[PDB]
Formats: C-alpha cells, structure tokens, sequence
C-alpha cells in the first residue's frame, strides 16, 4: 500500500499534462477605420488616375469591464467595383479614371488584436463562434482640389454592415506581427446614396471610396467570441545541506502509535499531494516532476537491473550465466563469515521482494513512505523543484539497514542486511544453526515477512513479557493489530525498536 | 443544452427499482476498469 | 427541535383581548379611500372604534400609499399585524398579483451582478424580483459553450423582452441555463430570491372584483389561502367599518412570524 | 374490455408493458397569431424547442400550430398528437364561443350526420347534443307535439320559428329532450351532426391566459366544474408567458394522459 | 369495459358455433360505395342511385343503409380520402401511368396509420423503423431531400443550395415516401400547397375493400420488395361495361362483407 505507491510511480513512469484545452469568452469594442489611397494624375489637376482603398491600420486603447485594454484593428475590402466618369477628353475637364464603390458582391475584412491573454499564445483554434451586432457607415465630403473652376465634392452614401463568418490571420508591419482574429462582413447598400455634387452623377448607391470615416475618429462596433484553444497549461509561456538537518529535527518529534496507524493507509498519488499547500505551478505538475526523477535512481536502476537478469537467466540457459547460485539452480533472486556475506548479498534483493507486492508483513518502505507523508506536510521547506529527488532520497537512505524471515514448519530461518543470521523456533525460542542452501530455497518462492519484531528484541519480550501463543504467531507475521495492541500497552521493548526504525528514518 | 439536473433525477426514477438481484451481484464482482466503464456508456 | 404533547390537556383560555393589547395592527389604504371620505379624524375615529374591539389606542397605524405600485416599490411592512386594501384594476392584474406574490410569501434575497456574472434558476422559487421607478429588462439564454440562442450576447436589440416599464417584475425563466439579462440599473434594482415559508403576518383584502390572484407560477394550483380575502364595494366607510368588525377573524386568519 | 382485473396492496411489482413507438411522446401548442405578433421573432420556435431539450423534449416532438382566431380555430380543428396544449385569451363577449371549444376538445363526441329536410330530430339524453361547424351558422328550431304540429311556431313560416344562433361558427345546442324538434339551418355554409358525449379526452390541456375562469364545460348549470386540465395564467408579455409554460411543462404533462379510445384526428369520431 | 389495457382472454373448444349475425349486421351497419364519375356518365341516369338500393334491399340491406359517394379522379380521391363508414367499398380505374399512386393510395387507406405533424423549417427528421414513413397530401407536391452524415452535413448535397437535392416527387398529388432509416434527412417541399405528416403503419384497416376494374393485380402495398402480396380485400374484375360491374357487386355483397370486418380502433 505505502509501498503500493512506489509501485504506481514506477507503473506510470510512462507518462513522464502540458498543454490543455481552454475556453476563452470575453467581451471586446472593435473600433476601426477605413483609409483611402487619392492618387492624382498629372497636368493641371482635373485628372484623376486612381481613387481606392488602402489597409487602415488603427492603435488605441480601451475600457473593458474594470480592465484598461489596449488594441489594434486593420480594416480592409475586397471584391469592391471599379466605376469610371469622363467628362472630356481635354486636360481642362473633370474625369476620374477610376473610382472603386462598394456593392452587396464585396467583402469587408476586419483583423483584431488585443493585449489580452485570449491573443497572447493563439497559435491553433476550434469551435469559433462569435455574436456581432450590425451597424452603419457613411461616406463623408471629399472637396477635390480644382486648382479653378468649381469644387465637385464625393457626398453621401450609407451602407449596412451585417456580421458574417469569422476565421483566423496574422497582421504583418514593420515592427511587430500579430496572430490575429478576422472578422468578415457583407454588405447591404442604404438608403442614402452617394454623389459628386456640381456633376453628372447622382442617385447611385454604395459607399464612396473617398472619405468612407466622415471624419469620425472610429468606428465603434461591440461583439463577443468564443473558442477552444491550446495554450501551455503552465501560464507564463509567451540553491540538501539544510534539508537532512530539518528532517533530523523533524525525526523524534514524531509519535508512534499514530504513524503505526497511519502507515496502513494505501496513501495514493492524490492523497499524498493533497494535504500539501502547494504553488500552483506545483499542484498542476508534481507528480511528474517527482517521478522523472524517481526514475533515475539506484532503487529504480537495481529493479531494472533484477528483471534484466531474470529475463537473462530465462533466456541463456543453453548458455547460462553461471556466475554462482547457492540452492536448487540459478535464480537471479540468491545470486552471490562466507555465510553473513551471502546473507547480506540476498537481503539487498529482500529489499526488492519488499517492494515488488511478495512480502506479508509492515513491508519497511511502507514505514518509509509513512514517514515521508508525515514530514513533508509538516516542513516548512517544501517546493516545486525542492521535492524531486528529496523523495529519491527518502526511498534510498530511509531504513538502510533492515531484516527479513522466511517460516517453514514452525522454524524461522532470519537474514539481514547486517551480516546477521538467526534460526530459531517458534514455541520454544532457541537459537539453531542456519540453514544455508534451505533459507535460500526457501525465501526464493515462499513468501517473505519483515523483521519490525526482529529475533532480538523478540525474545527479550518473550523473557521479560511473558507471551501467548496466538500473540506470538501474529507478531512473527507481523500483524498490525497486534503490533498495535503492543504499543498501547507500552511495551518499551518495541517501543524502543520503533524508535530505532524512526532514528532510520533519518535522510 | 443537456437537461435539468431535476428532470435527470426524474430519469433515475423512471430507472427506480427493476435491476435483478443476481445479475447485480455477478455484476458487482468485476473489476470494471476505466476502458469498461467508459467503453460501453 | 423536536416537539411532544398529549391529547388528555384541556384548552386554555382566548389568547385574544391579550393578543390585541401587546400586539400592533397597520393598515394600507389606498389615497382614493381618503378622498372618498373627507375628513380629517377619520383615522382617530378608526382607532376609538378598534377601542372597542380591546385594541388600544396607540397600537393602529395607517400607512398611506399613492398607487400599488409605488407601494410594491419596496414595501417595508414592519408591523405584528398588516392589512392591506387593494383595488381591482384588470389593466394592473400582473402587478397586484406581483405585489402579493412578494408581500405574502418570505424571500431569501441575494444580490445580483448582471455586466459581471450570468446567472441560472436552480429550483422552481429560485426567481429574479426587479424593484425600481422604471423596469425595462431582457433576458438572452445561452448554451454550454457561453453562445445565444435566437439572441446574441452583445446585441441588446436581439434579446428577449419581458417587462417594459415596469416598476415591479418578478420574473421566473426556464430552470437550467444560463441566462444573460439587460436591465436599467439605474432605476432598477434587481435580486436573486428564493421563496421560504409564508409571510403568515400579511393579509390581503381585494376591494373590488372576483379572486384573480395566482400566488404560484405553476399554473396548475392556483391556490387561495385563508389571508386573501375579497369584499364588494361601492364605498370606503363602509369597507372600513367591515374590517373594524370583522378584525378579529383576520387576526385569526393571520399568525405572527416565527423568524 | 370485459374482462376483469386484480391487484394487492403489499407488492413493489415493476413487470410492465415495454415497446415502441413514435419517440416515447410527441407535443403540439396551440398559441394565438397575437403572440408571435408581440413578439416579432423569426427563431423562438427553434429557442422553445431547445428549451424543452433540458426539460427532455428531442428535437423532433414539439410543434407550434397559430391559429388567427378561436373561431376559426373552432372551425374543424384537427388535432393530431400526443400531447395538445391550447393556449386561450380572455374575451367577455367570446365566453359561450371558448367554452363551446373546451366542451368540444375536452370530451370526446360520438357524431352522427344529420338531413334537415327529409327527418326531425330529437334528443334522448342530457348528453346527445347537436354541433354546427361552418362560417356563418344562424340556426332556428321548432318542438312539435304527439300530433306532429308546432308550439309556437308554423312548420311552414320558418320566420315563426325560434332563434338559438346568430352568427356563429360553432354552436353546440342542447334542446329539451324527448320531443321532436324541427330545424333550419344555412346548410350550404355550416355542417350539423348529432353528437353524443362521451368520457373525457385526456389529451388537450387548455390554457386561459387571461382573466378568472368562466368555462362551464357542462352545459348543466348545476355543477360548474374545474378539471385538472383547465389552467389559468396572468399576463402581461407572451415570452413571459412562454417561459412558464416551459419551466412547468412537467406538470402539464403529469395533468394530461395519452388517449384511450383510438386515433383520430378530428375533435369527434363518425359513426353514420 | 377497461378500455386503455389489454388483459389475456380465455375460452374453451367445447361450446358451439352460434348463430348467423347476417340479417342483423346489414341493418345496424352502414355501406358505402365509391364509385368514379365514368360509371354514372356511362350510365347517364338519374335513378340509378334508388335502384341499387332496391337491389340492396333484396339482399337484405336496408334503403337509408347504402351511401354512394363520387369522385372525379383516383387522384382527386388520394387528396385527403376521408373514408367515415361501417363498410366501405372503392371501385378502382386501371392506368399503368396512375400505377404508383393508386399503389400509394391502397397502401394508405388498407392501413391504418398513426399520423404526427412535421416541420420543415427547424428539425431534420429521421426513420426509426421500417413503417415509419412520411405521406404528403395537397395538389402538387414537389418533395426533394438531402441525406445527412454524423457531423450534420450533407452527402452529395448541400444545406443552403437546394437544387443539389435529391428529387422523389415531381408534382404528386399523393406521395408515400421512405427513406434509409438511421440517418438525418432536410427537406424541400411545397408547404403552402402541400401538407406532409410522419406517419407510422400500425395494423391494417379492415373496414375497406378495393375493388380493381382493369388490369391485372400490380398494388405492392408493403413498401418492402420481399412480399408483394395480395391481401383477402384486394379484389380484382374484368370490364366493359357498369352495370354488370354494380350487378356483381351488389349479388356478391356478402362475400365482400365477410372479407371485411369492424374496426377495432
Ligand atoms: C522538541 O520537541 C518536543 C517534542 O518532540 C517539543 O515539545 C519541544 O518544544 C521541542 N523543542 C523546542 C525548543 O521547541
Ligand atoms: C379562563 O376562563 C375561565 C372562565 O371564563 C376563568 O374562570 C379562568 O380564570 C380563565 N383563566 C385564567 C388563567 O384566568
Ligand atoms: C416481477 O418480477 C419479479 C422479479 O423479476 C418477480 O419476483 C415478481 O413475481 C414479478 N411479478 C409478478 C406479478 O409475477
Ligand atoms: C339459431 O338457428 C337455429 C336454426 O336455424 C334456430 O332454431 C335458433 O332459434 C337460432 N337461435 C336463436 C337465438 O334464435
Ligand atoms: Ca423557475
Ligand atoms: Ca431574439
Ligand atoms: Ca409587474
Ligand atoms: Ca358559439
Ligand atoms: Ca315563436
Ligand atoms: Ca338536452
Ligand atoms: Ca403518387
Ligand atoms: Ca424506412
Ligand atoms: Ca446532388
């Protein structure tokens, strides 16, 4: 369960949660402007070779609901037609070339942009929609400049703008280039039509490409939109010296009983990253954070290294490694005084039975992981880039040294990483020579249990606190009731050990 | 739109009460892991 | 808390002649009523006349109101016994309903934030109460991804219009969307209400025509309740003389708050 | 059918019918052309329809039916539907018209034609009516005597005759029952059959948007009734009024319950 | 009398078989004949009408029991058939050209067809089942569709440019139309002159008898090409003149009512 936790890290190691679909919808004053490009022919100033549309780029800034907003809006046509009016073919005679008018076949192209976070990082977009309302624009008075003679001048006309569909674009400039949201509008001529006064054309409709803002300083339109974008799920894209001596402090002040009840617990990824106050850039990546290191490690590295040589040890045996095996044959899992060597040599494998789900008992790292959820809610010093490789470290350094039994017909055959051995019987304790080449055997298939109740101190109890048979056989499988009941009676001979396994628990 | 969460409720008691006693018993003994549960629906 | 008894007690004695003597009454008549009778002692009449009845001297009051509307413009009853007189008037049927719907029943009130938040009704008394000089509202319903249905979140022409010039609106709208709303703030102030336990305290009297009042928006009740009364008029001393008379079935009908 | 059935009191039984149909209900207002009037819109049906989605309704089970008038509704109405919701303004000079339709739409009638000339009818019961549809029905009826002759009236001065209907497009008359009574009716613009009232049509739910309820949907004047479907409202806006509807339809449809008899599409069954 | 439930009914093979209801069903029961207007023109007498009856009256159907009721045209008929009688008979004109809506026709008044409205303007509708098909009534209906994929857009047709769709009818007075069930269809018609209703084939009407004049039996009144069959109250003649067709009709009256039988609706 504690243990179960590694366990799930090294299961979701391939996931070793940055991008995200969110929704922006907000409100926005799209306040643009037309501009006109009056090319003038030469000669004397009756002659005009050109007068049409130019992109008008517009800068400004503006109230949104309690936000200061700055903004940028480039207005632009297309499909506009292309009207001519000769009146003589002299030098002294008031013709236009050509003139561009507006009609229900064009388009009006409108490319907004914002400081805002919606337009900061929208590089991709879906389901785009967009409420507009419709408005008017209306051509003002355009006086052409006669050097003599009278002053025609380009008056009226009204056109209805009604919304359309919306896309995406990118407005270019000499200095900066934005990723921008294109509004598209279609046209409907108004009643007011446009005309040149003191000249033969009147009653036509459309809107003049002359003067088309009449001298307004905008044109101010609201609306809304809405979209689904992907945006870093971090918000921003657009120094253990000091941390073993808190542990250290933090070590004792630690009870037992409540950490002994605690440690029971199957503490999952949420339940070991909620009780702690995170920032929140870590409570989105913690999880990750701490597992691509976790994968790093020695404990990692030797779990690999175990698979590989049972996946070895399976496969050469035409050519088997035959490096050594005490026991049956070849194993990987009893792979090596010459007896306290081997001993040692197979309980930094026992280490790996605990943590592979083989074990019956409290499964030290489960202890461990128990203490490491009781410190790391407590210390103050705590952080996102601070707890990768502090949890690595915990794994690693907590409870170096640990035992292990192994029954078999009412005889416990013990190792540890120590360089002790102890073989004994369960009714009646008293000291045997170890078995070597039958523990190996033995611990090898049948499950192993942990040594929180170690021979020791299990019979200085049996000595001084006198102990039933039912009692014994629990502590010996290392039951939780038991082992509690124990401590609620006030055992010093296990409360002593316990503290021992928590001064381990030191980093 | 969806529902009103009332009117979904109203739902449920439409499917009041005529789930089986054995089929619910063998069905509440498979480990209907998130691929099951989100396959089927 | 939880309540015992027993059914072998005796009755005890008339709470009224008791009731009436650490209790106060406020009335609310219309300004037409004063015109009618012309006179300027008629309220002191009215109180040597409850004199009779056992209520005292400086426990009536009469509250004056120009129009039902401008009283269901925030009515502040603060009173141990209201009565109120209301006139018929087919043209103001909605809003003498609304005035009742708001005096007779409790509301749990919360402010409302309309330019900021967008809103839903969660239960079926969970409404939306405007007060104000002059309500003009409209309300756009959206979908799940923050988009109008046959309106247009920025275009206010599209929305849908409920009330127009309106000094009091209760509005009750479909119970699981949410809705954005355009409302004249400045003369109207609107909240979040859900309806608690009747106001046992109130008590209508329709001077005019048959029962018309529905209480509850579900139009399958239509239910009358024992303090909307009704009475047939072609004066006011007349009317008045009846509630002196008959006060004491009112204050039977109507039973002290319990908040 | 004859045939009886049984039941108890302790079981929680849950074995019921199962099957198919059109999908599991279908829904049909009936709302004045003033309404959509008011209103001035091109897509609130669309917004009902998905209104009614949260409230469960799929998109194809809701229709809208205008009709301009009552009258003209009154004038064959041809309900074909699961549910029918009626919605009716309130009009003191219409109170015989609209309570003449909810007795027409409400119960169900077992019509038979009628010939004017060549017969003189009568009535055997307090249920066994005569209906006139058309656009202008002026109606005038004569009893006669155990001598076939007139009371009161000439059987060849149809002017002695007594007057029951002027200018009307429905007219629903109950006469005395158990005397032969001769007619005269404008038989080229209006159609007369003799109907029989039956149990109720459970169908159709009407709705008075207006003022206190008048219709006395039986033509007795003793009982006066209100049934559980016969809804009253108060109104000032018709998207108001709408939006109720909505927000209670639940309850319309728990007061309203799928018909019985058979299918039909007419207000009365034919039976020659 | 519980009407609205359906109970299981019980009986025996013991008890015998009763009396003969003929001679009693005629007189509490009604007949009515449509005829077309060729008949009465071949004919051209005015009493014609009297002397069937006095025919009827000799087989035992009394004289205000027959009705006979006209009609211009099959197609003029299929425009809203109002069929409102105890028995009903349908003398039918054969013409390869009329084929399909006479089909259409016997397929909508032999049944009996639970009818819902439609509304083109909002929803795209589709079919459940097999009988659920969409019938359009009026003078000239001119019905055109455009399947639908899963993501509410059209396959070989386009929701806005509506001479891409698929055409069915072609200014039909009547139209039976199915489609493949399973996928959502928009529709084009001509509402102001043509009314169009979702209809669901429920078990058959067997109030009615269709009386074939002509041809051979071609009416595949089962929309599915499997069965074609030919139902007890599908009749088929042979002509060249009127009379011998109501003199049959009228002297094997019985046979046709007992193909028939009262409704159950
Ligand atoms: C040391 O720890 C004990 C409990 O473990 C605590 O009571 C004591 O206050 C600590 N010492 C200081 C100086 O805080
Ligand atoms: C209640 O009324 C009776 C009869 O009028 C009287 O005797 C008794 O004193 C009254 N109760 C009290 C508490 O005065
Ligand atoms: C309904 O079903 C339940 C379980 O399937 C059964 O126990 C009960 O007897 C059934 N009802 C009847 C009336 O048989
Ligand atoms: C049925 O027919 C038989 C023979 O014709 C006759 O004797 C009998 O009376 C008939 N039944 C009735 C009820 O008349
Ligand atoms: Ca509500
Ligand atoms: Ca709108
Ligand atoms: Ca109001
Ligand atoms: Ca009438
Ligand atoms: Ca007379
Ligand atoms: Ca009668
Ligand atoms: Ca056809
Ligand atoms: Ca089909
Ligand atoms: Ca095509």
């Amino acid at each position: 369960m504690a243990s179960l936790i590694y366990r799930q890290l090294l299961t979701n190691s391939y996931t070793v949660s940055l991008w995200k679909e969110m929704q922006y919808n907000r409100d926005i004053t799209i306040r643009f402007k037309f501009a006109s490009s009056i090319v003038k022919s030469g000669g004397l100033g009756y002659k005009w070779s050109e007068i049409s549309f130019k992109p008008a780029n517009y800068q400004y800034t503006y109230t949104r609901d309690g936000e200061e907003v700055t903004a940028h809006t480039t207005c632009s046509v297309n499909g506009m037609n292309d009207f001519n009016f000769n009146g003589g073919s002299l030098p002294t005679d008031f013709v236009i070339s050509r003139y561009e008018v507006i009609k229900e076949n064009s388009y009006v192209y409108v490319d907004y942009w914002d400081d805002s976070q919606a337009f900061r990082n929208m590089v991709y977009v879906r389901s785009l929609a967009a409420n507009l309302n419709s408005v008017i624009c209306t051509g003002g008075d355009y006086s052409f400049a006669l050097p003599v003679g009278q002053w025609p001048v380009m008056t009226g006309g009204a056109v209805s703008l009604h919304s359309a569909g919306v896309t995406l674009s990118t407005q270019f400039t000499d200095f900066v280039s934005l990723n921008s949201l294109r509004f598209r509008f279609r046209l409907t001529v108004e009643e007011p039509s446009f005309s040149i006064t003191r000249t033969r054309v009147s009653r036509l409709y459309g809107l003049p490409a002359a003067n088309p803002n009449n001298g307004k300083e905008y044109y101010e339109v609201a609306g809304r939109f809405s979209l689904i974008s992907l945006v870093p799920s971090n918000d921003d894209y657009q120094l253990l010296g000091e941390l073993r001596e808190e542990f250290n402090a933090l070590s004792q002040e630690i009870a037992m009983s409540q950490l002994i009840d605690l440690a029971l617990l199957p503490l999952d990824m949420f339940s070991m990253f909620s009780g702690i106050k995170s920032t929140i850039d870590a409570a989105k990546s913690m999880a990750t954070s701490v597992m691509k290191k976790f994968k790093k490690s020695g404990l990692a590295n030797s779990v690999s290294t175990l698979t590989d040589c049972l996946s070895d040890a399976a496969s050469s045996i035409s050519r088997g490694a035959s490096i050594r095996s005490v026991g049956s044959s070849a194993s990987c899992w009893t792979d090596v005084s010459s007896i306290s060597t081997q001993t040692s040599t197979i309980s930094r494998r026992l280490r790996l039975k605990e943590m592979a789900t083989q074990t019956e008992g409290m499964n030290f790292d489960d202890i461990s992981a128990a203490v490491l959820k009781t410190k790391i809610d407590r210390s103050t010093q705590i952080s996102p880039n601070t707890l990768p490789d502090i949890v690595t470290e915990a794994s690693e350094k907590f409870i170096p040294n640990r035992a292990y039994r192994v029954i078999n017909n009412d005889e416990v055959f013990e190792a540890g990483t120590d360089g002790r051995f102890f073989a004994y019987r369960v009714e009646t304790f008293d000291e045997i020579p170890f078995d070597v080449q039958k523990f190996a055997d033995l611990v090898t298939d049948s499950p192993v249990i942990s040594a929180i109740i170690d021979f020791k101190t299990l019979k200085n109890l049996n000595d001084n606190y006198g102990i039933s048979r039912q009692q014994a056989f629990n502590l010996l499988r290392s039951d939780p009731r038991v082992l509690r009941e124990f401590i609620n009676q006030d055992n010093p001979i296990i409360r002593n050990r316990i503290e021992q396994l928590i001064m381990q628990c030191r980093l | 739109l969806e529902r009103q969460l009332g009117e979904l409720r109203e739902e449920f008691n439409a499917l009041s009460q005529e789930i089986a006693m054995s089929q619910l018993i063998d069905l509440a003994l498979l480990p209907l892991d998130m691929f099951s549960m989100f396959s089927g629906i | 808390l939880p309540i015992t008894g027993s059914m072998d007690t005796a009755y005890a004695n008339s709470t009224q002649e008791e009731t009436f003597l650490t209790s106060t009454l406020c009335l609310y008549y219309p300004t037409e009523a004063a015109t009618e009778i012309n006179d300027n002692s008629w309220k002191d009449t009215l109180s040597q006349l409850f004199l009779t009845k056992g209520w005292p001297t400086g426990s009536v009051y009469f509250k004056e109101y120009t129009d039902i509307a401008s009283f269901s413009v925030d009515p502040q009853l603060y009173c141990d016994y209201n009565v109120v007189l209301m006139k018929y008037d087919a043209t103001l049927q909605l809003d003498m309903s609304e005035l009742a719907d708001l005096i007779l029943n409790e509301w749990l009130c919360n402010p409302m934030d309309i330019t900021l938040y967008y809103y839903q009704q969660t239960d079926e008394a969970n409404k939306w109460i405007s007060m104000g000089s002059s309500c003009t509202i409209k309300v756009c319903p959206l979908n799940t991804q923050t988009l109008g249905i046959g309106c247009l979140t920025t275009d206010t022409a599209t929305f849908e219009e409920v009330a127009t010039a309106e000094k009091l609106v209760i509005t009750d709208v479909v119970d699981g969307v949410n809705h954005k709303l355009d409302v004249t703030t400045a003369t109207c102030t609107i909240r979040n209400c859900k309806k608690l336990g009747p106001r046992e305290n109130v008590a209508v009297i329709q001077v005019g025509g048959s029962d018309v009042l529905d209480i509850t928006a579900d139009p399958t009740t239509a239910p009358q309740t024992e303090r909307m009364m009704r009475i047939n008029w072609k004066k006011w001393w007349q009317v008045f003389y009846t509630v002196v008379d008959y006060v004491n079935q009112i204050i039977q009908a109507m039973s002290k708050r319990s908040r």
